[PDB]
């Protein structure tokens, strides 16, 4: 129950899908980059809150940010 | 006198702590043969320790109740009652070393900045030119307000802020 | 079974104690951070990580301990001499019980 | 993909003896997690729970209780022996979901028929301060 | 022998040879001119 | 031509970057119409170790 949000200094590198473990992350076509791409989140129920997605950014500052919220049985990793 | 204190050499007990430092060495002398290298160790020692207590009271120091010395800070009462070797002029006997060592590393640090590679120089240092700064900073108050008056001391908003 | 060596492997000078962090991809590069220095000499000894060679990693290791030993045997000397010119024994020798050791005068 | 493919439950399972890191009481309360792929021959490959166990030539089938359990070996399997697997989520009710190729096509390519979710329009930072939506929740949304 | 020189001009050698500089320097100073404590 | 010259150096204005008031080398500029289209390259690297990224027409100004 985590949230994933990305901004507009997105630049289509892909380092942030695949690094994430739970596939949240997804690439999607658009205009504004020069790859014409952008990420998206549409799974983030399944997210876990690593924030290997945000280690991976090359940007400035982050165009990826997890906003630590509320927990679940899939957000805390609990095999049990 | 000045705040309640003895003069070391008017007080009884720095003269008793004389006498006890002494006789420790005395009892411990008494093991040893005259002409031995212990011997002569320990003599000296009583000669540093006897030279010690007279020239500090011969320095006009301060004395308490317990019979150890006691140091002035202010420099009023410091000249007022002749104690100022003790902290007041220390102060500029530092000062002057520790602005030293500022003006120097200030120095190698803009002129390596002006070069290629500034990284390299600071692990592998140019030798020649740390010791020419070394020895070229004997008047560093001078070029400090030589370049506060000028304005190239300063950097002026073109630094990295966080907001 | 038999001997096995290679000669001349390594040329000996001093270009690469000019040149710190040779041993790594990415030290090599050189500092742009201060964490740089902490990792140089972290990672100094780690050979694995240096090469994949297992070859390399044992040349590196048999040649290192030839360094303890002789970082040993100077310590080593060190007790002996230090006991000889700066110490009682031979007092001690004669009256054992009543006299203590002493190796370290100051 | 072109379709989804549904499961089959009952594939050859790799030589495994067993091991602890299994499934626990939560797989048939709650929900559980099973990987498909299909290798050319027999290998040995290392379980995200456990030690070593040995493939089967043609389709193989693990379960697992964690969705990272099965990404784990994916990114193993895509790595190392170069193969295409595909997992799925199963409830204690029956049903399945289909998850992770879900557009058939690996998240890290583009297609065309995705479209965007939660994409802010601006840059990071440059959002309202916490106090203009102090008596409701969020200030990045 | 440059690349000798540029180990020498390494940052701990050159501070080996500051410290025994001001380390020598200081006791020295208290070798001779014995516990100084008011200057003067 | 959109925007600064290749080589040039200006100075960046985004409060959040790690480069805010400092300088660096314009690497390229894209005139294609995107919303950040000038790369500028800096010596210092940031807390990731990263030492480039595409800033905007005006976030960036004159040197000094
Ligand atoms: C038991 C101690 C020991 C031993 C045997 C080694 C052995 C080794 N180290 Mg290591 N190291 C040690 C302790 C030790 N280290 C410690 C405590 C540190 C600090 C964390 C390091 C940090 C370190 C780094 C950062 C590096 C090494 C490297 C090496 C290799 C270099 C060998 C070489 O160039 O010949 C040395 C040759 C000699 C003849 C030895 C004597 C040289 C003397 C000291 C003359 C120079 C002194 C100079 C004139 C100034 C002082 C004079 C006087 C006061 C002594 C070798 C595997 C280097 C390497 O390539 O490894 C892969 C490397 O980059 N080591
Ligand atoms: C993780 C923490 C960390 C670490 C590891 C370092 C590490 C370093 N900093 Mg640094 N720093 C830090 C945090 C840190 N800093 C922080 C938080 C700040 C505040 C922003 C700074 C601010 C700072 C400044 C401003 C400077 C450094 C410098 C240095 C370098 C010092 C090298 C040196 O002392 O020269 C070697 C040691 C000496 C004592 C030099 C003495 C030279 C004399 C004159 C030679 C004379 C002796 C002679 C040659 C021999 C005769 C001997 C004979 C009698 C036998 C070194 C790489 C300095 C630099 O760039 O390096 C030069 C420097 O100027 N740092
Ligand atoms: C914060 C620092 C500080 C403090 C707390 C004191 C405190 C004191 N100073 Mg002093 N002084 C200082 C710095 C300081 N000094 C400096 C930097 C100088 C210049 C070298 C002096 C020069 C000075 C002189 C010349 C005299 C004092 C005297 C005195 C004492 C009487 C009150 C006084 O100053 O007149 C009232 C001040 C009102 C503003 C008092 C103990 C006097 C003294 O000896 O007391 C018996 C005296 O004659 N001071
Ligand atoms: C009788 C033969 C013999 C002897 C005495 C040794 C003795 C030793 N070997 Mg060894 N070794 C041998 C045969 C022998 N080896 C064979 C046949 C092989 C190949 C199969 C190896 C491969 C081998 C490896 C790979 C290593 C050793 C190491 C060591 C040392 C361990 C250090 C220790 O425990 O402290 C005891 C220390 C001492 C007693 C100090 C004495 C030191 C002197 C110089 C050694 C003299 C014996 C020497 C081997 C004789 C031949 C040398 C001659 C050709 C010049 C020790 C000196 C280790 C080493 O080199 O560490 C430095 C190590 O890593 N050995
Ligand atoms: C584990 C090794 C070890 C350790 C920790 C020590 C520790 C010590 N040794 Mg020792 N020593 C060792 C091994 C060791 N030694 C070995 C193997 C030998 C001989 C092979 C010696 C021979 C030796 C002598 C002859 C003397 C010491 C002294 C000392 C003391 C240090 C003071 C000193 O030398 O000034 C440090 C000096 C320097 C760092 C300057 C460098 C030396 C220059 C080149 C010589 C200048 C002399 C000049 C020409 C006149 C200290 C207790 C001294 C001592 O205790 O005397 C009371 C002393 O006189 N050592
Ligand atoms: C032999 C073992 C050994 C040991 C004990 C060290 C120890 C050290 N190295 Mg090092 N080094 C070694 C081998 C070793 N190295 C080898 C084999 C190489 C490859 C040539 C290097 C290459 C290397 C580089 C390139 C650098 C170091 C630096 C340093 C220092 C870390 C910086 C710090 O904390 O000060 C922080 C210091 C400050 C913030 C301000 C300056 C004040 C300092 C402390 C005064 C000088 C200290 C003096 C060197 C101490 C005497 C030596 C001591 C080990 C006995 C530290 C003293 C760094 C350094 O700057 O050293 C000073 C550095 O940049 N090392
Ligand atoms: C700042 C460095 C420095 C300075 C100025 C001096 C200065 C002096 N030393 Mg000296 N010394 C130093 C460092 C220094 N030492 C170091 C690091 C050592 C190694 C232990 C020595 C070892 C040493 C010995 C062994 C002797 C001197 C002696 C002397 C004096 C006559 C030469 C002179 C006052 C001599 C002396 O006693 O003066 C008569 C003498 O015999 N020094
Ligand atoms: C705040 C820290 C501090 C301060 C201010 C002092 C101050 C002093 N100490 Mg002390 N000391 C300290 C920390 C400090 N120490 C620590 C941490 C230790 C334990 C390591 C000692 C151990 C110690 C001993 C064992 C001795 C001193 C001595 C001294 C005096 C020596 C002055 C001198 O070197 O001659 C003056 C030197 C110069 C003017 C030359 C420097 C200027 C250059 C050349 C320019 C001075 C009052 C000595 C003394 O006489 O005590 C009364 C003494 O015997 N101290
Ligand atoms: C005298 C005395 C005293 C008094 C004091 C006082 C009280 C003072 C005050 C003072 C103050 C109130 C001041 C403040 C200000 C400060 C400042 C401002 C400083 C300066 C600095 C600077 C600016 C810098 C420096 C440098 C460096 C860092 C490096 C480069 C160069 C130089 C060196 C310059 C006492 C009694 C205590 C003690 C004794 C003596
Ligand atoms: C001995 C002798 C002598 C002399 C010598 C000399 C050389 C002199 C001295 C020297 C000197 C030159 C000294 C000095 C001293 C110093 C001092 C005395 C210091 C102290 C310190 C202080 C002052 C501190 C304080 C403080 C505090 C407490 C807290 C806060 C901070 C401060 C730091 C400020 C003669 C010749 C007669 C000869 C015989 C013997
Ligand atoms: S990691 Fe960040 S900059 Fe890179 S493609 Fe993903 S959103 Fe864009
Ligand atoms: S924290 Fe981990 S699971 Fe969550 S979006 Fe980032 S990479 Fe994916």
């Amino acid at each position: 129950a985590h949230v994933v949000k990305i901004y507009d200094t997105c630049i289509g590198c892909t380092q942030c899908v695949r690094a994430c473990p739970l596939d949240v992350l997804e690439m999607v076509p658009w205009d504004g980059c020069k790859a014409a791409q952008m990420a998206s989140s549409p799974r983030t129920e399944d997210c876990v809150g690593c924030k290997r997605c945000e280690t991976a950014c090359p940007t400035d500052f982050l165009s990826v940010r997890v906003y630590l919220g509320n927990e679940s049985t899939r957000s805390l990793g609990l095999a049990y | 006198d000045i705040a309640g204190l003895t003069p070391c050499s008017e007080s009884k007990a720095y003269n008793k702590l004389e006498r006890k430092e002494l006789k420790v060495l005395d009892k411990r002398l008494k093991q040893y043969e005259p002409g031995s290298a212990p011997y002569l160790a320990l003599q000296a020692t009583k000669e540093r320790t006897e030279n010690r207590f007279k020239t500090y009271a011969k320095q006009g120091l301060l004395c308490g109740n317990d019979g150890l010395p006691h140091l002035i800070s202010d420099p009023g009462l410091a000249l007022r009652f002749n104690h100022a070797g003790e902290v007041f002029i220390p102060t500029f006997g530092f000062l002057y070393v520790a602005g030293y060592i500022g003006h120097v590393g200030r120095q190698y640090i803009i002129l390596s900045k002006e070069d290629a590679k500034p990284t390299d120089k600071e692990i592998i240092l140019d030798v020649p030119l740390a010791l020419k700064l070394a020895f070229q900073g004997w008047a560093w108050p001078l070029a400090s307000i030589q370049e506060l008056r000028n304005g190239s001391l300063l950097e002026k908003d073109e630094n990295i802020t966080v907001s | 079974v038999k001997i096995a060596v290679d000669r001349n492997p390594v040329e000996t000078n001093f270009e690469k104690w000019a040149k710190p962090g040779h041993f790594s991809r990415a030290l090599a590069k050189g500092p742009n951070t201060t964490t740089w220095i902490w990792n140089l000499h972290a990672d100094a000894h780690d050979f694995d990580n240096h090469t994949s060679d297992l070859e390399e990693i044992s040349r590196k290791v048999f040649s290192a301990h030839f360094g303890q030993l002789g970082i040993i045997l100077i310590w080593l000397s060190g007790m002996y001499f230090h006991g000889a010119r700066f110490s009682n024994y031979e007092g001690w020798l004669s009256d054992p019980t009543h006299i203590k050791p002493s190796a370290q005068v100051v | 993909p072109w379709k989804q493919p549904e499961l089959d439950p009952d594939t050859p399972s790799p030589i495994f003896g067993g091991s602890t890191g299994g499934l626990l009481r939560k797989a048939q309360v709650e929900e559980f997690y099973v990987i498909t792929w299909e290798s050319p021959k027999e290998q040995i490959f290392e379980m995200p729970t456990g030690g070593a166990a040995i493939m089967r030539k043609g389709p193989n089938l693990l379960k697992f209780a964690r969705k990272e359990q099965c990404m784990a070996l994916t990114t193993q399997l895509r790595s190392k022996f170069r193969q295409t697997p595909c997992f799925y989520r199963v409830y204690a009710d029956g049903k399945v979901q289909y998850l992770h190729p879900k557009d058939g096509v690996y998240p890290e390519k583009v297609n065309a028929g995705r479209v965007g979710v939660n994409q802010n329009m601006r840059s990071i930072g440059k959002n309202v301060d916490p106090i203009k939506v102090v008596k409701f929740t969020g200030s990045e949304p | 022998m440059k690349d000798f020189t540029t180990y020498l001009s390494t940052a701990p050698v050159v501070g080996l040879g500051w410290a025994i500089f001001t380390s020598g320097l200081l006791i020295e100073i208290n070798r001779f001119f014995p516990d100084p404590l008011v200057f003067s | 031509e959109i925007g600064p010259k290749r080589g040039s150096l200006v100075k960046v204005l985004r409060p959040e970057s790690y480069w805010y008031n400092q300088v660096g080398k314009v690497v390229s500029v894209d005139q294609s119409g995107i919303r950040y289209p000038v790369v500028v390259r800096f010596e210092n690297q940031n807390y990731a170790g990263v030492s480039t990224n595409n800033y905007a027409l005006d976030e960036i100004e004159e040197v000094k």
